[PDB]
């Protein structure tokens, strides 16, 4: 992909961890939470070789 | 007394009687979502508050 900065953008809005106790077995627990969210906001901006590559 | 000749005996003494039951089990339970408690426009310590006037 070819790109100027500006012609997309990425929010992280929450990033968090977390320890706890598991109820069902002596056991820590830890979980982690991110949201997040991105646009390509100018879409002439990015260009793409191969855009059907998977 | 006078009707009863001028007799008398004793009769039994009793109670009458009522139960308080301590028997109303009562609950508020609800969750605040740490992703809500972000996007919202303002506090929601408001529903704690709501939750304490309904009980």
């Amino acid at each position: 992909v070819a790109f100027h900065p500006s012609a997309a953008a990425y929010v992280s809005q929450i990033d968090t961890v977390e320890a706890l106790r598991d109820q069902d077995s002596f056991s820590d627990r830890i979980r982690a939470l991110h949201v997040y969210g991105g646009k390509v906001v100018r879409p002439t901006g990015v260009v793409v070789f191969n855009k059907t590559g998977s | 007394y006078k009707a009863a000749g001028r007799q008398t005996s004793a009769d039994a003494i009793s109670d009458t009687g009522v139960d308080l039951l301590i028997d109303q089990e009562k609950s508020i339970d609800f969750l605040v979502d740490d992703i809500d408690r972000v996007q919202v426009a303002g506090s929601l310590e408001a529903y704690t508050r709501a939750g304490a006037t309904a009980l």
